[PDB]
């Protein structure tokens, strides 16, 4: 049995903490959904 | 029972207690979660039930009351923000500039961001609040951080 429940609105926030970097990565997609590097 | 729009955690009622096993968009009526968090399993709306409409396991997508409603992409350029909710958590906006899976059917935005496995299915955001993906489905690269694809459907 699973549920859901309201966690906020879809916004743009004017002040959010910036993190992550931006790696290029050579991926490929299989039949079943998985991403797998090359 | 409720089809306001907004940002949801998906729970589950297992053996002793309750459990988040991802997060969700309700738009237009419709909810869009990742196929590996219900696994086209019919969800509780309160008193209402949200039965699977479109699903696709590849794609690692599913809706519920309706069609694919969210048809916004990457730019390849701007920064977007995750919208994690992650378990016992607010929802927080996670600002970052994507990333590139490089496939062969083309270039597919990815935030290099790591958070709980309830927080799959947590909307991406551009810059007017459109939502450009789920947060979910990924890959682990050489060091051992997790790289998210910005996985969204078709309309």
């Amino acid at each position: 049995d699973m549920y859901i429940e309201r966690a906020g609105d879809i916004t743009w926030e004017k002040d959010a903490e910036v993190t992550g970097n931006s790696p290029r990565l050579d991926v490929a997609l299989d039949e079943s959904g998985d991403f797998s590097l090359v | 029972g409720e089809t306001t729009d907004g940002v949801y955690r998906v729970m589950t009622r297992r053996l002793l207690g309750s459990t988040q096993v991802g997060v969700g968009v309700m738009q237009e009526g419709v909810f869009h979660t990742m196929w590996h968090v219900t696994k086209g399993a019919a969800l509780r709306s309160g008193e209402g039930r949200l039965d699977p409409y479109w699903g696709d396991v590849k794609q690692d997508l599913v809706s519920y009351c309706g069609p694919w409603k969210l048809d916004a992409a990457w730019d390849g350029l701007s920064e977007v923000q995750l919208l994690a909710v992650p378990p016992g958590e607010r929802a927080k906006n996670i600002q970052t500039l994507p990333g590139i899976f490089k496939t062969k059917d083309g270039d597919i935005g990815a935030v290099a961001l790591d958070y709980p496995a309830g927080t799959s299915g947590s909307p991406i955001l551009d810059k007017c609040g459109r939502v450009i993906g789920l947060y979910g489905n990924g890959v682990v690269i050489k060091n051992g951080s997790y790289v998210s694809a910005i996985t969204q459907g078709k309309r």
